[PDB]
Protein backbone atom coordinates (compact mmCIF):
# COMPACT_ATOMS: atom_id res chain seq x y z
CA UNK A 1 0.00 0.00 0.00
CA UNK A 2 2.94 2.43 -0.57
CA UNK A 3 3.61 3.22 3.10
CA UNK A 4 7.39 3.70 2.91
CA UNK A 5 7.84 7.08 1.21
CA UNK A 6 11.50 8.02 1.50
CA UNK A 7 14.52 8.75 3.65
CA UNK A 8 16.61 11.51 5.21
CA UNK A 9 20.39 11.10 5.45
CA UNK A 10 22.74 13.28 7.47
CA UNK A 11 24.88 13.73 10.56
CA UNK A 12 22.97 15.88 13.08
CA UNK A 13 19.74 16.58 11.14
CA UNK A 14 19.28 19.94 12.89
CA UNK A 15 20.10 22.80 10.43
CA UNK A 16 23.65 23.26 11.69
CA UNK A 17 24.87 20.83 9.02
CA UNK A 18 23.62 19.75 5.60
CA UNK A 19 21.19 16.88 5.05
CA UNK A 20 19.76 14.95 2.09
CA UNK A 21 16.02 14.45 1.55
CA UNK A 22 14.71 11.80 -0.85
CA UNK A 23 10.93 11.83 -0.73
CA UNK A 24 8.07 10.52 -2.84
CA UNK A 25 5.06 12.77 -2.38
CA UNK A 26 1.81 11.83 -4.09
CA UNK A 27 2.89 13.57 -7.33
CA UNK A 28 6.69 13.91 -7.64
CA UNK A 29 10.04 12.49 -6.55
CA UNK A 30 11.99 15.20 -4.74
CA UNK A 31 15.73 15.11 -3.99
CA UNK A 32 17.15 18.04 -2.01
CA UNK A 33 20.41 18.85 -0.20
CA UNK A 34 19.88 21.70 2.25
CA UNK A 35 20.20 22.75 5.91
CA UNK A 36 16.98 21.24 7.30
CA UNK A 37 15.42 21.59 10.72
CA UNK A 38 13.83 18.15 10.55
CA UNK A 39 10.94 17.22 12.81
CA UNK A 40 11.59 14.84 15.68
CA UNK A 41 8.96 12.49 14.19
CA UNK A 42 8.66 13.08 10.44
CA UNK A 43 5.82 11.53 8.50
CA UNK A 44 3.35 11.86 5.64
CA UNK A 45 -0.42 11.77 5.87
CA UNK B 1 23.00 3.05 -0.70
CA UNK B 2 26.70 4.00 -0.85
CA UNK B 3 28.66 7.21 -0.17
CA UNK B 4 32.08 7.36 -1.85
CA UNK B 5 34.22 10.39 -2.85
CA UNK B 6 31.34 12.84 -2.81
CA UNK B 7 28.95 10.57 -4.74
CA UNK B 8 25.80 9.08 -3.23
CA UNK B 9 25.16 5.90 -5.24
CA UNK B 10 21.81 4.08 -5.47
CA UNK B 11 21.11 0.58 -6.86
CA UNK B 12 17.64 -0.98 -6.86
CA UNK B 13 15.32 -3.76 -8.02
CA UNK B 14 11.58 -4.54 -7.80
CA UNK B 15 10.13 -8.06 -7.48
CA UNK B 16 6.63 -9.57 -7.29
CA UNK B 17 6.07 -11.73 -4.21
CA UNK B 18 3.22 -13.48 -2.41
CA UNK B 19 3.96 -13.83 1.30
CA UNK B 20 2.91 -12.57 4.71
CA UNK B 21 6.10 -12.28 6.80
CA UNK B 22 9.85 -12.92 6.79
CA UNK B 23 12.23 -11.70 4.08
CA UNK B 24 12.07 -14.27 1.24
CA UNK B 25 14.67 -16.59 -0.28
CA UNK B 26 16.14 -16.29 -3.77
CA UNK B 27 18.66 -14.35 -5.82
CA UNK B 28 18.31 -11.16 -7.87
CA UNK B 29 21.00 -8.63 -8.75
CA UNK B 30 20.28 -4.93 -8.36
CA UNK B 31 21.00 -2.53 -11.21
CA UNK B 32 22.50 0.99 -11.07
CA UNK B 33 19.85 3.63 -10.57
CA UNK B 34 21.46 7.02 -9.85
CA UNK B 35 24.70 8.68 -8.73
CA UNK B 36 24.21 12.04 -6.97
CA UNK B 37 27.09 14.55 -6.47
CA UNK B 38 26.05 15.85 -3.07
CA UNK B 39 29.41 16.17 -1.24
CA UNK B 40 28.26 15.77 2.39
CA UNK B 41 29.21 13.60 5.40
CA UNK B 42 26.38 11.11 6.01
CA UNK B 43 26.51 9.22 9.32
CA UNK B 44 22.86 8.47 10.21
CA UNK B 45 19.55 8.02 8.41
CA UNK B 46 15.82 7.86 9.07
CA UNK B 47 12.90 6.33 7.16
CA UNK B 48 9.85 8.37 6.07
CA UNK C 1 43.17 25.04 -14.90
CA UNK C 2 44.14 28.32 -13.23
CA UNK C 3 44.52 31.94 -14.37
CA UNK C 4 45.33 35.31 -12.75
CA UNK C 5 42.31 37.57 -12.21
CA UNK C 6 43.67 40.76 -10.63
CA UNK C 7 41.70 42.97 -13.05
CA UNK C 8 38.35 41.39 -12.17
CA UNK C 9 38.62 40.56 -8.45
CA UNK C 10 40.74 43.39 -6.96
CA UNK C 11 39.24 46.61 -5.60
CA UNK C 12 41.18 49.73 -4.62
CA UNK C 13 39.71 49.79 -1.13
CA UNK C 14 39.93 46.01 -0.78
CA UNK C 15 37.67 43.19 -1.98
CA UNK C 16 36.33 41.15 0.96
CA UNK C 17 33.68 39.09 -0.85
CA UNK C 18 35.95 35.99 -1.12
CA UNK C 19 36.31 33.63 1.89
CA UNK C 20 38.13 30.45 3.11
CA UNK C 21 38.06 28.01 6.09
CA UNK C 22 40.99 28.50 8.54
CA UNK C 23 39.75 26.05 11.23
CA UNK C 24 38.35 22.48 11.13
CA UNK C 25 38.46 19.73 13.82
CA UNK C 26 39.52 17.24 11.13
CA UNK C 27 40.59 17.21 7.49
CA UNK C 28 37.98 17.02 4.73
CA UNK C 29 37.26 13.94 2.64
CA UNK C 30 37.70 14.16 -1.22
CA UNK C 31 34.93 16.17 -3.01
CA UNK C 32 33.30 16.98 0.37
CA UNK C 33 32.02 20.58 0.81
CA UNK C 34 31.79 22.19 4.31
CA UNK C 35 29.67 25.40 4.61
CA UNK C 36 29.08 25.12 8.42
CA UNK C 37 29.72 28.41 10.32
CA UNK C 38 30.18 26.93 13.84
CA UNK C 39 32.38 28.94 16.31
CA UNK C 40 35.56 26.77 16.38
CA UNK C 41 36.57 25.76 19.94
CA UNK C 42 40.39 25.97 20.18
CA UNK C 43 40.92 24.75 23.76
CA UNK C 44 38.76 23.71 26.70
CA UNK C 45 36.03 25.86 28.33
CA UNK C 46 33.21 25.57 25.74
CA UNK C 47 32.13 28.66 23.82
CA UNK C 48 28.32 28.52 23.85
C1 LIG D 1 5.28 17.27 -4.51
O1 LIG D 1 6.44 18.11 -4.56
C2 LIG D 1 6.49 18.96 -5.71
C3 LIG D 1 7.81 19.69 -5.66
O2 LIG D 1 8.14 20.08 -4.33
C4 LIG D 1 5.29 19.90 -5.72
O3 LIG D 1 5.32 20.64 -6.93
C5 LIG D 1 5.42 22.06 -6.68
O4 LIG D 1 4.19 22.58 -6.17
C6 LIG D 1 4.23 23.99 -5.91
C7 LIG D 1 2.89 24.36 -5.31
O5 LIG D 1 1.88 24.41 -6.31
C8 LIG D 1 4.53 24.74 -7.20
O6 LIG D 1 4.62 26.14 -6.91
C9 LIG D 1 5.84 24.25 -7.78
O7 LIG D 1 6.08 24.88 -9.03
C10 LIG D 1 5.76 22.75 -8.00
N1 LIG D 1 7.01 22.25 -8.54
C11 LIG D 1 7.09 21.45 -9.62
C12 LIG D 1 5.78 21.08 -10.25
O8 LIG D 1 8.16 21.06 -10.06
C13 LIG D 1 4.02 19.06 -5.69
O9 LIG D 1 2.88 19.91 -5.61
C14 LIG D 1 4.03 18.14 -4.48
N2 LIG D 1 2.83 17.32 -4.45
C15 LIG D 1 1.98 17.31 -3.42
C16 LIG D 1 0.80 16.41 -3.55
O10 LIG D 1 2.15 18.01 -2.42
C1 LIG E 1 31.73 13.19 9.69
O1 LIG E 1 30.83 13.35 10.74
C2 LIG E 1 31.11 12.54 11.88
C3 LIG E 1 29.99 12.78 12.86
O2 LIG E 1 29.70 14.16 12.97
C4 LIG E 1 32.49 12.89 12.45
O3 LIG E 1 32.83 11.91 13.43
C5 LIG E 1 32.85 12.48 14.75
O4 LIG E 1 34.06 13.22 14.99
C6 LIG E 1 34.12 13.82 16.29
C7 LIG E 1 35.40 14.62 16.34
O5 LIG E 1 35.54 15.48 15.22
C8 LIG E 1 34.04 12.75 17.37
O6 LIG E 1 34.00 13.38 18.64
C9 LIG E 1 32.79 11.89 17.18
O7 LIG E 1 32.80 10.81 18.11
C10 LIG E 1 32.74 11.34 15.76
N1 LIG E 1 31.53 10.56 15.56
C11 LIG E 1 31.44 9.54 14.71
C12 LIG E 1 30.11 8.85 14.64
O8 LIG E 1 32.39 9.19 14.02
C13 LIG E 1 33.55 12.85 11.35
O9 LIG E 1 34.78 13.38 11.84
C14 LIG E 1 33.10 13.65 10.13
N2 LIG E 1 34.07 13.52 9.06
C15 LIG E 1 34.65 14.57 8.47
C16 LIG E 1 35.62 14.25 7.38
O10 LIG E 1 34.40 15.72 8.80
Amino acid sequence: SNIIRGWIFGTTLDSKTQSLLIVNNATNVVIKVCEFQFCNDPFLG
Amino acid sequence: FKNIDGYFKIYSKHTPINLVRDLPQGFSALEPLVDLPIGINITRFQTL
Amino acid sequence: IAWNSNNLDSKVGGNYNYLYRLFRKSNLKPFERDISTEIYQAGSTPCN
